[PDB]
C-alpha cells in the first residue's frame, strides 16, 4: 500500500536505457500501441463534447431530424474507443509477458553459473521472494502502469485544452477543485502512511507471538505458560485494536473525500454554468460537457501519482535484477585440462581457507591420499572436515596453498571433468520431484533401464524400490517425503554409483535410520567404495577401524594422522575422541 | 457434531457501530442521488424559465448536499472501522485462547501451519468482510437500486432501456467468472511449478552442479517458464477483453438514452434537463453494478475463512483435567506403563501395544529403539500431552488422568530433539521453569548443560537476545540451552531425546556425566538409538516395533533380547 521511502536508484537513467533495450526488438509494435492510447484517449474526451453539441444541435432547437447523424457519430466513436482498449491491451499483454519470460531465463541461467557462495550466504526463501517480486514489479509496470500513466496524461491535457477553448471562466471554476484535491489527497495520504506502518509494526509483533506460540505449543504446556502467554498476547492485541482503527480510518476516508470533491465540481458547474447560461454566455450543452469532465481532476490525478511511484519502484526492481545479471560466473581456465584416466591421488599443500575471510576455518592442512585408499576424517563440530568436501569439488576456492588431483592443481582442471571423476554422497541428501528411475539416472543421462536395475540390485536399494506403490516409476513427491530415510540414502548411494566416479567423497548419516537398512547402506558403501579412492567423513565404527588413513581434525588444524590402532596406541586426541564414545 | 459456535457473537457488542456505519452511508448515497435531480432543475426550471434565484439557490443547495454527503461517508468509515477492528480483536483473542487449550491430538487434526494462517490471514479477511458489509455492501446496492428508482421516477417509459442494458452485463459477469476461474487456477499451478524448479535448483544446487547436469535444469525451467507465459497470457486475454466490452455496453447504453430520450422530448414528454440527469443516473447504475460484481468475488473466498476459523472455535480440547483431580505437592518420580496401546492417527497401525514397564524413583533409564519403535511417544505420554487408547500411564502409581495437569507437568521436564526458544533474552528463556531462580542457579544449570561458556562469550552474555523461535542459535546450541532450561525447572522426572543432537562431539559425554551428578532425586529417561549412550544408564528399555522387547542391562539384553543384539551388531 503506502510506500515506505523512495527507492535509492543508483543512476536510474543508466538502468532505464538497459531496460529500454529489452523491449527494443518490438519497437514498431510499441509505437503502434502508443498512437492507439493517444487516439483512444483523445476520442474519450471528445465524447462529452459531442453530447453537449448534440444537446445544442438536436435537442434544444428541436431539430430531431439531425439526431440519427449525431447518434451514429457517437456510436462509432464509442465503438472505436472500446476497440482500441482491447487492442492496446491485447498487444501489451504478450509484449510485456515475453519481456519477463526472458528475464526469467536470464536470472535462472545466472543461478546455474553464479558461485555457490551466493546461495550459501543468503536464506533461499528470500532470494526467491525478492527476485520474483522485483520481476512482477517490472511486469505490472511494463504491461500496465506505463500506458495508464501516459493515457492519463493525454486524457488530462485533452480535457483541459478543450475546456478552455469552449469557455475560460467555467474552466477556471472547475479547475478550482484541483488545489482542493491535491491538498486533501496529500494531508490524508500522510496519515494513511503513518498509521499503516504503526499498524504493520504491531500486527507483525502480534503475528510473531502467534507463530512462535503455536509452533512451540508443547513447550508452553510443559512449562504451564498458558496464562503468561495469554497476557503477552493481550497487551499487543489490545494495542492493535486501537491502532488498526486509526489505520483503517485514514485509509478509508480518501474516497468519500474524492467523491465529495466530485460533487463540488458537479455543483459549481451547475450553478456558475447555469448562471452563465441565463446570461447567454454559454449554452446548456456546454454545461453538459463540463459535467462530463467534472471527475477528471480528482482520482485520475491520484492515479497519475501512484502510477508514477510504481514506475519509480519498477526501476529499482530493474536495477537489482541487472546487478544479479552482472554477477561474475564460474569459468574454467583457458588452459584448463580434461581429466586423464587416473585412479585419483589427492593432495593438500599448506592450504588455508575461511568463509568470511575474517574467521579462519582451515589452517595449514597438509596430507596425501594415494589411489584406492579409504580415508577417514574425524573431529568435533568445527574441525572443518565438512569444508574439505567443498574445496575438492571447488565450490569454494582456497585462500592460501594448493589442492591437486593426480598432481595437477585443481584450479587448472576443467570443472566439467573434475566433478565426474569425483563423486559425492552428503549427509543432507537431495532427491527431486521425479520418478525413482529419473533420480537414479541423474548421474548418467545415457543409462539404460537395465543398468539402473542392476546397479540398484548391487546396492540393496532395488528391493524397496519395486515394493513402492508405483514401483520404479514412483514420483517421489516433495523430494522423497514418503520414504524411509535409509531408503533415501540408499537411493543417493545408488545414483552416485551410476556416475562411475574415480574419487568418492562420502558422508552417511546415522540419525533416524532403522537397523535393517543400516546393514544394507554400509554394504552399499562398500560396493560403492571398491575400485575408487574414498575420502569418508566417517560416523561408523566399522569404517574408522577399516580405514587405511585417519585424519584427526580440531579447530581446522590436523592434530593427528595414522591408522586406527596406531592412533589409539598414541593415546592422543583421537583417544579422547574415540574412547569417550566407543569406550 | 460440528459445533454451534458462531462468529456473529464477536460483532454483537459493537452493534451501534454496526448500525451507524450503514446509516451514515445512506446519507452519502441519498446526497449522491440528489445531485443530478438538482442539475435538471437548474435547467428545466431555472435556465429555461429565466430566474436567477432558482439557479443560485439550487446551486448553493448542491454544495450543502455535497458537504453533507461527505460526512455520511467519513462517518460510515469511522464506524465501520471500529466495528470491524473490535470484531477482529475479539475474534483473534478467542482463537488464541482456543489454541492454548489444544492438545497434540487437536493440533494434529489441523496442521500447525494451517492453525497459524487461521489466526492471522483468516482473521484479517473476516475483519475486512465486516468492513465491507458495513460500507460498499451498503453503498453499491443502494446506488444501483436508487438510481433505477430515480430513472423510473424521471420517466417510466425510458427506463425500459435498463431492461436491455442490465441482463447483458450480468451475463457478461457470469460468463467471465465461469470461464475465468479455471484459467486463473491454471496460472497459480504454473506459478507454483516455476517456484518448484527455482527452489529445488537452489536447495540441491550442490547436486545438479556436481552431476554436470545444469543444462537439464535450464531445459526443466523453460517448460515451467513457457507454461507460466501461456496460463497468464490466456487468463488475462479474457480480462483485457472483459473491460472494454463493459465500457461499450455502458456507452451504447447512453446512445440508447439520447436516442430513445430524443423521441420523448420531440413528443413533449421529457425536458432536456431530465435527459441530462438520466445520463448521470445511467452511469451510477452501471458502475455500481460493477462494484456488486466485485463484492461477490470477495464474499466467496472470505466465506472459506469463516469456515476455518469456525472449526477452530468449535474444536474441543482432547485432554481434560477431571473435576476432582488430585493435587501433587510433590512427586517422587516413579513411572509405569500398564498395557499401554498408543497411536497418533486412527488410520495407521499402533505405535505402542501392550507396553508394560515400571521405573523406580531416581533411575537413569535409557529408552533404546530404532525410528518408529515408539520410543519417542514416552516424552508425550508421561506428561499428559496424549492419552493412550488402551491401558494406563502412571506417575507415582497414580493414573495421570487423575492428577491436576499443572502439578503433573510442573514436575516433568521434556527435552525434545527439535527445540523451540522464544523472543527475549537467554535468561528469560532459561527462567521459564522458575521466575524466582537466581543467576547462580541458572549458571549452575547452564554449566551442567555445557552452554555456560558459550553464553558468557556473547557481548551481552545471559541478557543476550533470543530472536523469534530461537532462530539465531545453532542446533546444538539450542539443544543445550533447552537442556539448561529444563534443569532450572528442577524436574522430578526428566525425559531427554536423541541422546544429544546425533553424534555430537565428545562434550556430549560431559552432559551425560553431568546429569548423572544431578539426577540424584530425578528419574531420567534418555531416549537414544545409540548403544554407547544407553551404556551410561542403569537399565535399558529396548523397544521394537511398538512392543517392549526387553528391559535390563547390556549383559542380560545381549543374551535374550534379540532386537538389542541386532542393534548392537549394527553399531559394532
Amino acid at each position: 500500500g503506502p510506500i515506505l521511502e523512495k527507492p535509492a536508484l543508483k543512476n536510474p537513467t543508466a538502468t532505464l536505457r538497459r531496460l529500454l533495450g529489452y523491449l527494443r526488438p518490438h519497437t514498431f509494435t510499441l509505437i503502434m500501441v502508443f498512437v492507439f492510447v493517444t487516439v483512444s484517449s483523445i476520442l474519450g474526451v471528445l465524447s462529452p463534447y459531442l453530447i453537449g453539441k448534440t444537446i445544442d444541435v438536436v435537442f434544444v432547437p428541436r431539430r430531431f431530424d439531425l439526431l440519427p447523424r449525431y447518434m451514429l457519430i457517437l456510436g462509432t466513436i464509442y465503438a472505436l474507443t472500446s476497440l482500441l482498449f482491447w487492442l492496446q491491451g491485447k498487444i501489451m499483454l504478450t509484449l510485456s509477458q515475453d519481456v519477463v519470460f526472458r528475464l526469467r531465463k536470464e536470472l535462472f541461467e545466472k543461478l546455474q553459473r553464479v558461485p555457490v557462495g551466493f546461495f550459501d550466504r543468503t536464506p533461499h526463501g528470500d532470494i526467491i521472494s525478492r527476485v520474483i517480486n522485483d520481476v512482477d514489479n517490472i511486469n505490472n509496470v511494463l504491461g500496465n502502469s506505463i500506458i495508464q500513466f501516459f493515457s492519463g496524461i493525454v486524457t488530462l491535457a485533452g480535457a483541459v485544452i478543450m475546456m478552455f477553448r469552449v469557455n475560460v471562466i467555467l474552466s477556471l471554476v472547475t479547475l478550482s477543485i484541483v488545489p482542493l484535491t491535491v491538498l486533501i489527497t496529500q494531508i490524508v495520504s500522510s496519515q494513511t502512511r503513518k498509521y499503516f506502518y504503526e499498524n504493520q509494526r504491531v500486527l507483525g509483533q502480534l503475528n510473531g507471538i502467534i507463530e512462535e506460540d503455536i509452533s512451540g505449543l508443547t513447550v508452553i504446556k510443559l512449562f504451564t505458560r498458558e496464562e503468561k502467554e495469554m497476557e503477552k498476547f493481550d497487551r499487543v492485541n489490545e494495542s492493535l485494536r486501537k491502532v488498526g482503527t486509526k489505520a483503517q480510518i485514514f485509509s478509508g476516508v480518501l474516497p468519500p473525500l474524492m467523491n465529495m470533491v466530485n460533487n463540488l465540481g458537479f455543483a459549481l458547474i451547475s450553478g456558475f454554468g447555469g448562471w452563465l447560461a441565463l446570461k447567454d454566455i454559454i449554452t446548456v450543452g456546454t454545461i453538459a460537457t463540463f459535467i462530463g469532465y467534472s471527475r477528471q481532476f480528482t482520482r485520475p490525478l491520484n492515479e497519475l501519482s501512484n502510477q508514477f511511484n510504481m514506475i519509480q519502484m519498477a526501476l529499482a526492481s530493474a536495477e537489482r535484477i541487472f546487478e544479479i545479471l552482472d554477477l561474475e560466473e564460474e569459468k574454467d581456465d583457458p588452459d584448463a585440462v580434461e581429466l586423464r584416466e587416473v585412479r585419483g591421488e589427492i593432495e593438500f599443500k599448506n592450504v588455508w581457507f575461511s568463509y568470511d575471510k575474517k574467521k579462519p576455518v582451515l589452517k595449514d592442512i597438509t596430507f596425501h591420499i594415494k589411489p584406492g585408499q579409504k580415508v577417514a576424517l574425524v573431529g568435533p563440530t568445527g574441525s572443518g572436515k565438512t569444508t574439505i568436501v567443498n574445496l575438492l569439488m571447488r565450490f569454494y576456492d582456497v585462500d592460501r596453498g594448493q589442492i591437486l588431483v593426480d598432481g595437477i592443481d585443481i584450479r587448472k582442471i576443467k570443472r566439467s571433468s573434475l566433478r565426474s571423476s569425483i563423486g559425492i554422497v552428503l549427509q543432507d541428501t537431495i532427491l527431486f520431484s521425479t520418478t525413482v528411475k529419473e533420480n537414479l539416472k541423474y548421474g548418467n543421462p545415457g543409462a539404460t533401464d537395465e543398468e539402473i536395475k542392476e546397479a540398484a540390485k548391487l546396492t540393496h536399494s532395488d528391493h524397496f524400490i519395486k515394493h513402492l506403490p508405483e514401483g520404479y516409476e514412483t514420483v517421489l513427491t516433495d523430494n522423497g517425503e514418503d520414504l524411509s530415510q535409509g531408503q533415501r540414502q540408499l537411493l543417493a548411494i545408488t545414483r552416485a554409483f551410476l556416475a562411475n566416479p574415480k574419487i568418492l567423497i562420502l558422508d552417511e548419516a546415522t540419525s533416524n535410520v532403522d537397523t535393517k537398512t543400516e546393514k544394507s547402506i554400509q554394504a552399499a558403501m562398500w560396493k560403492l567404495m571398491e575400485g575408487k579412492t574414498s575420502i569418508i567423513i566417517a560416523h561408523r565404527l566399522n569404517t574408522i577401524k577399516n580405514a587405511d588413513l585417519i585424519i584427526v581434525l580440531r579447530d581446522g588444524e590436523i592434530v593427528e594422522m595414522g591408522k586406527h590402532d596406531e592412533l589409539i596406541q598414541k593415546r592422543g586426541f583421537y583417544y579422547e575422541l574415540f574412547t569417550s564414545q566407543y569406550g | 457434531g460440528g459445533g454451534s459456535k458462531t462468529l456473529a457473537r464477536y460483532l454483537k457488542p459493537y452493534w451501534i457501530f454496526a448500525v451507524l456505519a450503514p446509516l451514515f452511508m445512506v446519507v452519502e448515497v441519498i446526497c449522491d442521488l440528489s445531485q443530478p435531480t438538482l442539475l435538471a432543475r437548474i435547467v428545466d426550471e431555472g435556465i429555461a424559465r429565466g430566474d436567477f434565484s432558482l439557479v443560485l439557490k439550487t446551486g448553493i443547495l448542491m454544495l450543502i448536499v455535497a458537504l453533507i454527503g461527505a460526512v455520511g461517508g467519513i462517518g460510515c468509515t469511522v464506524f465501520a472501522s471500529y466495528a470491524s477492528q473490535n470484531f477482529g480483536a475479539d475474534l483473534r483473542r478467542d482463537l488464541f485462547r482456543k489454541v492454548l487449550s489444544f492438545s497434540i491430538s487437536n493440533v494434529n487434526r489441523f496442521h500447525t501451519s494451517s492453525l497459524i494462517t487461521r489466526l492471522t490471514n483468516d482473521v484479517t479477511q473476516l475483519q475486512n468482510l465486516v468492513m465491507m458489509l458495513l460500507r460498499i455492501v451498503v453503498r453499491a446496492p443502494l446506488l444501483f437500486v436508487g438510481g433505477i428508482v430515480m430513472a423510473v421516477s424521471i420517466n417510466v417509459k425510458l427506463s425500459s432501456v435498463l431492461i436491455f442494458l442490465i441482463p447483458p452485463i450480468v451475463l457478461l459477469f457470469v460468463w467471465l467468472t465461469k470461464k475465468g476461474n479455471p484459467l486463473f487456477r491454471k496460472i497459480q499451478e504454473s506459478t507454483d511449478e516455476v517456484n518448484r524448479v527455482v527452489r529445488e535448483n537452489l536447495l540441491g544446487v550442490r547436486v545438479v552442479r556436481a552431476f554436470r547436469r545444469e543444462e537439464y535444469e535450464n531445459e526443466n525451467f523453460r517448460k515451467a517458464n513457457e507454461s507460466l507465459r501461456r496460463s497468464i497470457i490466456s487468463a488475462f486475454s479474457l480480462i483485457v477483453f472483459a473491460l472494454p466490452l463493459f465500457i461499450f455496453i455502458v456507452n451504447m447504453g447512453m446512445i440508447a438514452v439520447l436516442w430513445f430520450g430524443g423521441v420523448l422530448v420531440r413528443n413533449n414528454q421529457m425536458e432536456i434537463g431530465s435527459i441530462m440527469a438520466y445520463t448521470n443516473y445511467l452511469m451510477q447504475i452501471m458502475f455500481s453494478l460493477m462494484m456488486i460484481g466485485n463484492i461477490l468475488n470477495f464474499i466467496v473466498r472470505a466465506s472459506a475463512s469463516a469456515k476455518r476459523v469456525l472449526e477452530v472455535l468449535n474444536e474441543k480440547p482432547a485432554i481434560e483435567e477431571a473435576d476432582n483431580a488430585l493435587a501433587l505437592p510433590n512427586v517422587e518420580g516413579s513411572v509405569s506403563f500398564e498395557n499401554v496401546e498408543f497411536r497418533y492417527f486412527e488410520n495407521t497401525d499402533p505405535v505402542l501395544s501392550g507396553v508394560n514397564f515400571s521405573v523406580k524413583p531416581g533411575s537413569l533409564v535409557a529408552v533404546l529403539g530404532e525410528t518408529g519403535s515408539g520410543k519417542s511417544t514416552l516424552m508425550n505420554l508421561i506428561p499428559r500431552l496424549i492419552d493412550p487408547e488402551r491401558g494406563r500411564v502412571e506417575v507415582d502409581e497414580l493414573d495421570v488422568r487423575t492428577v491436576k495437569l499443572k502439578d503433573l507437568r510442573g514436575h516433568i521436564s521434556a527435552v525434545p530433539q527439535e527445540t523451540v526458544l522464544f523472543s527475549g533474552t537467554i535468561k528469560e528463556n532459561l527462567k521459564w521453569g522458575r521466575e524466582d531462580a537466581t543467576d547462580d542457579e541458572i549458571v549452575e544449570a547452564a554449566k551442567i548443560a555445557q552452554i555456560h561458556d558459550f553464553i558468557i562469550s556473547l557481548p551481552e552474555g545471559y541478557d543476550s537476545r533470543v530472536e523469534r523461535g530461537g532462530r539465531n542459535f545453532s542446533g546444538g546450541q539450542k539443544q543445550r540451552l533447552s537442556i539448561a532450561r529444563a534443569l532450572v525447572k528442577k524436574p522430578k522426572v526428566l525425559i531427554l531425546d536423541d541422546c544429544t543432537s546425533s553424534v555430537d562431539p565428545i562434550t556430549e559425554k560431559r552432559i551425560l556425566d553431568g546429569l548423572k551428578r544431578y539426577t540424584k532425586g530425578c528419574t531420567t529417561f534418555i531416549i537414544t538409538q545409540k548403544i554407547p549412550t544407553a551404556l551410561l544408564a542403569d537399565k535399558i528399555l529396548v523397544l521394537h516395533e511398538g512392543k517392549v522387547a526387553g528391559f535390563g542391562t547390556h549383559k542380560e539384553l545381549l543374551e535374550h533380547c534379540k532386537p538389542y543384539r541386532e542393534i548392537y551388531e549394527s553399531q559394532f
